[PDB]
């Protein structure tokens, strides 16, 4: 079982309600606090030990995190203790921001290019990838020199190639087969 | 006898097909990668916002 | 590590973070979670004895066999096919 | 030594380079154990659709778990790696198809592996396909001669029929299905031979056993040997059958050998294993069954409104149709076994040999006591049916009588008239491998024995007696061979020429 | 509501809908752009469903939209389905057009209640000796043709159809059970060409087919069936091969999260079993007249699935692979083989004793076939060397060539009486053909042509 | 980059790597503290890789570093290695210094394609009448000796070692995969003693070793072997045990996270053997006889081990414990043995012929054994009582006394021709030897021998 | 026949050795998509002498 298959009631359960009461920006700082405070290297110690009880566990992570969870985050922490999943609090944060994005209609693209383009071609390529996948884009443009020239679009499973070095590929394959 | 000599002969042609083949790539490699500079892209990016 | 346990649905998680204590407050009465080849898991039914017997919608009847940490196997005196998640 | 050829080959790849953009869906390789690849994000992959990973490398979806893709790579697994991009092709697995197959040797996913030069085909079809209908098929009555007298008479083979050949290791199983392709060379009917898990030198015998009998010509080989991939060795006999299949959907006639469906099926039951699916009754799948139903149900006579609405109108008023030859291999005769259950209840009839009677120098090996043809006498040719009508039962009762009167006084002559018939008949049955026999052949030595002429002939002369008449007959009266050998056929006329030839024969040489 | 697929495992699918909206047991569903049906089998909890599938799954992907019908998989019924070729689903698989439809029935349902069973004993002749001599048969009752792998279940069953169904007044229901393609053919076009199709509803789910397909065509077939016998029609049920719903069970079982029990089948082995054999009965409304033919795993009737098979028939024939191996047809076992209606109450004296002397003249030549095979035949008492030809005797005269069997036999097909069945037995037993070869009651229908062979 | 031990279990170690430097399959890999090497068999994820240790694991521990080598376990290969001892990593073992190699072979590697196979049928004589009648051997192909325990696999494989080394001028490689180490330093002093020892390659993996060294072993002795095939020569692999290949692959498994197939073994059992043995092949540059001993576990030649192995062997000899409890040595039997080389067209009608002679009178014989037990010789007809004392004349003329048996009775070794085997059997088929006493043909060699150990 | 491929096979691989140059500008001026001439000469007397 994948930790996607253990976290997604999770996620969903935490995503429902802060939907249904208006708190999607208050959860989405609550999970990440949780996510980033369970993975430091004295807090994944404590909450690893045999001797402590899940209740113990629960308000430990509560105490340390304070201002940042409010009544309805605390008592999420203790439901997570109480069936043995604090684990999964990283993936939890990762899969709620999914739910968020998806219904916010929101996607973020990370983009490849053999060496830098202009803010004129950047805003080409989001209004292009709106248009196409009826969605808000966040361009993460970046560079890697791997690439011989053109760019390499990744709207997340989706993968739009226009780069050189793909196109070498595509001969070195229709060569070889 | 007949056969079997083609068979070996035509064998022979793809040896060497497939030597050519990867030099045809590396070439193409080397002649893209410095051909290729700041005018290129104005012509590639450009088009894949089309695609 | 371990796959997930019969109380560990999403309608079940969304109610304790509404009120923590959502269980025990009503130790009698419990939720069809899985309905499956004559056996139903319910959550809830904390004070149900071994042997004894379960009252569902339509005039159905169960008994619960298997009292698990987190949830009630109750297999039906009938039917089973008119049950249902909920 | 062509210059300017090989680079015009060339030009020919790099003038139809795809330079256009694509949009695709991908993911990313997790895990790299036992041939099995597990990958996140294909969310538009469909179950049994081949995935591309880099270097050429394919594999295909079988898991489509909710946050995983499990899938089977078709080839060598050991130089994939974690990380690496996995992708989509919006096609299902394809195999070449078409006559130029014939006297090629290709493996699983159509590639030649004979050296021979590239295969021209203009035509490929899907590996993993749906048999024609109830309604599509038409009735067995047209034969395929397997050129052995004792399969030929008693477990008669006709075209769109499926024939298991079932038996321990070393007993002839091979020897009967190569025999049977080699005797196709001049029938009109195209063949395919498939070896599962098989030794490449082996293989290579098979071939070279064809190629010296002239039948590698009309035959199609498709390999997937003991080191290849189980992928390749669970996905060879539909590959097989797609290339069979092309003919009988074109109004011809086709012949399909799976020399060991016992080794696909240890090629499935690693696979499964290894995806973690629940085991069985011997470790194996639960859907064994539908492995080999699904495969043999293709083997099959289509009508010729089938072949008329397939072709579009360029073929009329013909029939269609795939003969299957599948082979099991059981240990120590036990047939208790879940996949020889299986087999055995699938197929239209069943061929045992028996390693008792092998020994006993009876080397065709069949038991005609257990062995048996579902489609009978409408298989056969005029002629052959009416001389071997009742011979296998008649032979069942001969090998009972034989143990049962061993050890008793002596016998009314109705028991001394059927015993030393049986004897007879049972030592005429015996023929030696590479040495087919046609119609007019069979014919004579079926004549000879039902008629009463061996009565006076020794049990240790039958073979001499059969082979010197076929030799009388072939310069003497070569006409009214002839004459069988054109259909078949049978009527008094043949049957007194028949008659006045052997009557000759014996008194007189 | 619409649900998705969220994982696809061989012929089982999971699919998620709402939790205010999951589909019911045993619910339909239908996947968008994709030509597939899916059954819910169960219910998993936080809106997933699990389901078998209605179709090959190779085109299906995770994440396609799927629409909840709201009822369980539902097919044509009455008259409309007379001289018609269908699915599992009820669609037409002949190229006949749509079938003219009134009303749709569930495939599933409860069988009849303990007071609403009927209680007949008319007996019903088939013209075969070994059948109406030691397993006579009775209008709307159950009867099962044991068997292994080629000894006869299918030819019987055509026999029978011949002998019964042609002849039958009212409507017939043939279902063809994970069945060779080929056999189904050779039917249609022999009911067809016999001018008999106008009287049957034919009902085809073959080998090559999804284990979901496999595991519902008998309640399909079924479902027709009940709803003749429910307008007060006497009805025919043929079921070419039970054991294939089972077997279907088993393919599926695992891959539905069920442990497995012994010789690995199924847990739920006897309540499908159950489920299914009650609803196939005759009651106090209309009766339904039901021949089923059982496949036995490896020729052992021991084993757990024809093992739980025989207590819901009234007649059980069993096929031996021990006498198909002598050539002898039909290779019926007189030992093993038995009927409800056997019963000089039921039948008559006379009947009855023909049919125990023969049991107990075929018991006693069991022990002695081993004693004659090591020690010789002259070793026996002059009563047991008698008897011994007798046996032998008896054993060839259970033989008869049928009109179905034409194509393996090529000698013509023979129908007997149950009045000359029962005479030639009583002259064998009594000592009226002593005289006889062994060879001349071979093949032979009844007793005259024995004493005709014998001078040939 | 390097990497840390995170879990050992046994023989099995789990190692993570930076997520940019994760080893490949079979990549060897090398523990900083101890030297101690790994090979990689999968990749988990997450940088984590599962290994296989090379040698013990008592004293390892959790978060250890580990190097990756950037290579798979090479070995020295070509002249350098003839005449020394070697283990699984190529190490010598023999205590005489460093091994003088030109190049090293990475022990994994791909079979021969099908267009680079050899077409070679010469008959090889190895002047044993068993062996030479029913099992006829050929330069180039694949032999297999199948036997329970202590019945003759490795006595039977030292006389064959003895015999084909007279017309063999060429090398040979042994490969000692999982057997005793006392029958390793019995043979190299005897080839030392002998001089044979400068033209034989010798590795060792014996019982003593972990299951990683038993478990690849096999692959670094036919790494040698290819070595020479490839240079053009023609050379002899020998192979102690192919079953311990295949058995330590079992005491892993588990540990590799695999489902277990029938009676416990590894799901993959047929792929592991199909790798090994599809590389012991001749091609068109040179050519490998290979001959192996095969451990039938319990006696049973049904067991999936020795069951997947027969289809990968040109000749197969099966051992008996009933022949050998007989005094028969050695104890093979001629109704299970057979050779691809037995065809009229290879070896000749008059050989084929005599072969086929004995193969019916021991079949016939074998058929007679109950009756015989229970009523005696007496009772069977005069064509019979011939048959059987024909039989017992074969059976015992088919025994032989070994030049490295002596040691066990006292008695001098045979080597007996094709010629003179044919000869004997021939004659004794024609009834030339009815005369003669049956104990006058145990333990004789030739024919002619027979004949004066009668006068006694 | 294996003789004259041994004495031939020179003269058919000084043939391709001076065709690698022309496959490689025009396998680069494909995947460019525009004219390559005026960056492409230079790269082939250049790089061309290492195969
Ligand atoms: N008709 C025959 N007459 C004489 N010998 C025969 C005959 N048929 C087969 N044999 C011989 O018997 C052996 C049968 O080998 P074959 O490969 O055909 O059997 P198999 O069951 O397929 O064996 P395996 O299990 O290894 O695949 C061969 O030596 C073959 O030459
Ligand atoms: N009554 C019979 N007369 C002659 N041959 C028969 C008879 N019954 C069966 N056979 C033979 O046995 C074969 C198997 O019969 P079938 O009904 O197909 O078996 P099953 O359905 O039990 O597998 C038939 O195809 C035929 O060759
Ligand atoms: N040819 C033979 N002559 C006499 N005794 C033999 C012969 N072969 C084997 N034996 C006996 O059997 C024993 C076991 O033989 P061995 O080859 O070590 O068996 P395996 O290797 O099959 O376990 C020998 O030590 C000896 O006592
Ligand atoms: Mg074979
Ligand atoms: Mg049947
Ligand atoms: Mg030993």
């Amino acid at each position: 079982a994948e930790l996607t298959t253990l976290a997604r009631p999770y996620a969903k359960a935490a995503f429902e309600y802060a939907q249904a009461h208006q708190q999607l920006a208050d959860w989405s700082a609550a999970l990440g606090v949780l996510a980033a405070v369970s993975q430091d290297d004295t807090v994944r110690q404590l909450l690893k030990e045999p001797q402590l009880t899940s209740s113990a566990k629960a308000q430990s992570l509560i105490d340390v995190c304070g201002d940042k969870l409010n009544a309805p985050a605390q008592n999420f922490v203790r439901t997570v203790a109480e069936n043995k999943r604090l684990e999964l609090l990283p993936t939890i944060a990762e899969m709620y921001e999914q739910l968020k994005a998806e219904q916010e209609k929101s996607v973020e693209v990370e983009v490849t290019s053999a060496f830098t383009l202009s803010k004129e071609q950047q805003d080409k390529l989001a209004k292009a990838l709106s248009a196409r996948l009826s969605r808000e884009v966040r361009l993460h443009a970046s560079e890697d020199a791997s690439l011989i020239g053109g760019v390499i679009i990744r709207a997340g499973d989706l993968v739009i190639d226009g780069s050189v070095r793909g196109k070498l590929a595509k001969l070195a394959e229709a060569l070889k087969s | 006898a007949q056969a079997e000599i083609e068979q070996e002969l035509n064998s022979v042609k793809d040896a060497l097909r497939a030597q050519v083949g990867a030099l045809a790539v590396t070439g193409a490699e080397k002649i893209l990668g410095a051909s290729i500079d700041a005018n290129a892209h104005e012509q590639l990016v450009s088009k894949l916002a089309a695609e | 590590m371990q796959q997930l346990n019969p109380s560990e649905i999403s309608e079940i998680i969304k109610g304790r973070i509404e009120k923590l204590d959502v269980a025990s407050q009503a130790r009698n009465e419990g939720t069809i979670v899985s309905v499956s080849d004559g056996i139903v898991r319910i959550y809830g039914l904390a004070d149900v004895m071994y042997g004894e017997m379960i009252e569902f919608p339509g005039g159905v009847y169960g008994m619960a066999l298997n009292l698990e940490q987190d949830s009630v196997g109750a297999v039906v005196l009938g039917e089973y096919q008119g049950l249902a998640e909920g | 030594l062509n210059p300017s050829e090989i680079s015009e080959i060339i030009k020919g790849r790099i003038e139809k380079l795809d330079v256009a953009s694509q949009a695709r869906n991908e993911g990313t390789i997790v895990s790299v154990s036992d041939g099995i690849v597990r990958i996140y994000g294909l969310a538009d992959v469909m179950y049994g659709e081949m995935i591309e990973f880099p270097g050429g490398v394919y594999g295909m979806a079988l898991n489509l778990e909710q946050d995983s893709v499990g899938a089977v790579v078709l080839g060598e697994y050991q130089g994939l790696a974690e990380g690496m991009n996995a992708k989509c092709t919006g096609r299902i697995l394809e195999v070449p198809v078409g006559p130029e197959l014939l006297g090629r040797v290709v493996d699983a996913l159509g590639n030649p592996i004979d050296g021979k030069g590239p295969i021209d085909a203009k035509a490929t079809d899907a590996v993993e396909k749906v048999a024609p209908g109830v309604i599509w098929r038409k009735s067995v009555d047209q034969p395929v001669q397997t050129g052995y007298k004792s399969v030929d008479a008693m477990i008669p083979v006709g075209r769109g029929q499926r024939e298991l050949i079932i038996g321990d290791r070393q007993i002839g199983k091979t020897a009967l299905a190569v025999d049977a392709i080699i005797n196709q060379k001049d029938s009109g009917i195209k063949c395919v031979y498939v070896a599962i898990g098989q030794k490449q030198s082996t293989i290579a015998n098979v071939v070279r056993k064809l190629e010296e009998n002239g039948a590698l010509a009309n035959t199609i080989v498709v390999a997937a040997s003991a080191s290849e991939s189980a992928a390749l060795q669970y996905l060879a006999p539909y590959s097989g059958c797609t290339m069979g299949e092309y003919f009988r959907d074109r109004g011809e006639d086709a012949l399909i050998v799976y020399d060991d469906l016992s080794k696909q099926a240890v090629a499935y039951r690693q696979i499964s294993l290894l995806l973690r699916r629940p085991p069985g009754r011997e470790a194996y799948p639960g859907d064994v069954f539908y492995l080999h139903s699904r495969l043999l149900e293709r083997a099959s006579r289509v009508s010729e409104e089938y072949v008329e609405k397939f072709t579009n109108g360029a073929v009329t008023g013909k029939t269609g149709s795939l003969t299957a030859l599948p082979i099991i291999e059981t240990q120590a005769g036990d047939v208790s076994a879940f996949v020889p259950t299986n087999v055995i209840s699938i197929t239209d009839g069943q061929i045992f040999l028996e390693s008792a009677m092998f020994n006993s120098g009876i080397r065709p090996a069949v038991n005609a006591g257990i062995s048996v043809s579902r489609v009978g006498g409408a298989a056969q040719t005029k002629i052959i049916k009416k001389l071997s009508g009742g011979i296998r039962t008649a032979l069942a009762q001969y090998r009972e009588l034989a143990a049962f009167a061993q050890f008793a006084s002596d016998l009314d002559e109705a028991t001394r008239k059927q015993l030393e018939h049986g004897q007879r008949v049972t030592e005429l049955m015996k023929q030696k491998q590479y040495a087919p026999m046609s119609i007019a052949e069979m014919s004579l030595s079926l004549y000879a024995a039902e008629r009463g002429f061996l009565q006076d002939v020794e049990i240790a002369k039958v073979g001499s007696f059969e082979q010197a008449l076929i030799s009388y007959f072939q310069r003497e009266h070569a006409a009214l061979l002839a004459k069988i050998n054109e259909k078949g056929d049978f009527n008094d006329e043949i049957d007194a020429g028949i008659k006045a030839g052997i009557e000759k024969f014996k008194a007189t040489q | 509501s619409s649900g998705r697929i969220v994982q696809i495992i061989g012929a089982v699918i999971d699919v998620e809908f709402p939790r205010d909206a999951v589909p019911s047991i045993y619910e339909a569903l239908k996947v968008q752009g994709v030509e597939t049906t899916l059954e819910v089998q169960q219910q998993l909890g936080d809106g997933v469903v699990r389901s078998i599938a209605m179709g090959s799954t190779e085109g299906l992907k995770r994440g396609l939209n799927v629409d909840s019908t709201g009822a369980a998989i539902s097919v044509p019924v009455g008259k409309a389905t007379l001289g018609r070729i269908m699915d599992v689903l009820g669609n037409p698989i002949d190229e006949a057009g749509p079938i003219g439809e009134e009303e749709r029935w569930g495939i599933h349902r409860e069988a009849p209640s303990y007071a609403d069973q009927a209680g007949g004993n008319e007996l019903l002749e088939t013209g075969i000796k070994v059948i109406d001599l030691v397993c006579p048969f009775a209008k709307g009752g159950k009867v099962g043709l044991f068997g292994g792998a080629g000894v006869g279940k299918t030819v019987n069953m055509m026999e029978l159809i011949r002998n019964i169904a042609i002849e039958h007044s009212g409507y017939s229901v043939f279902a063809g059970v994970g069945e060779r393609t080929r056999e189904g053919n050779d039917f249609y076009h022999e009911m067809k060409d016999s001018n008999v199709l106008d009287k049957v509803a034919l009902v085809y789910g073959q080998m090559n087919e999804p284990p979901g397909n496999r595991l519902r065509v008998a309640l399909t077939g079924l479902t027709m069936a009940e709803k003749f016998r429910d307008e007060g029609r006497d009805v025919l049920l043929f079921i070419d091969n039970i054991y294939r719903y089972t077997l279907a069970g088993t393919e599926v079982s695992a891959l539905l999260g069920r442990m497995p029990s012994a010789v690995g089948y199924q847990p739920t082995l006897a309540e499908e079993m159950g489920v299914l054999q009650e609803r196939i009965t005759s009651t106090k409304k209309g009766s339904i007249t039901s021949i089923q033919a059982v496949y036995v795993p490896a020729d052992d009737l021991t084993d757990p699935s024809p093992a739980t098979t025989f207590a819901h028939l009234d007649a059980t024939v069993v096929l031996s692979r021990d006498i198909a191996s002598l050539g002898i047809y039909p290779a019926v076992d007189p030992l093993d083989s038995t009927s409800r209606q056997l019963d000089p109450l039921v039948i008559g004296q006379d009947h009855y004793d023909t049919a125990r002397g023969v049991q107990y003249v075929l018991q006693r030549y069991k022990e002695l076939k081993d004693i004659i095979a090591i020690l010789g035949m002259d070793e026996l008492s002059e009563a047991d060397k008698l008897l011994v030809a007798r046996a032998r005797k008896i054993q060839r005269f259970l033989s008869q060539p049928f009109f179905v069997a034409e194509v393996f036999t090529g000698s013509p097909g023979k129908y007997v009486s149950l009045k000359d069945t029962i005479a030639g037995f009583k002259g064998i037993l009594n000592g009226d053909y002593d005289h006889l070869p062994e060879q001349a009651f071979y093949m032979v229908g009844g007793i005259e042509e024995a004493v005709e062979k014998a001078k040939k």
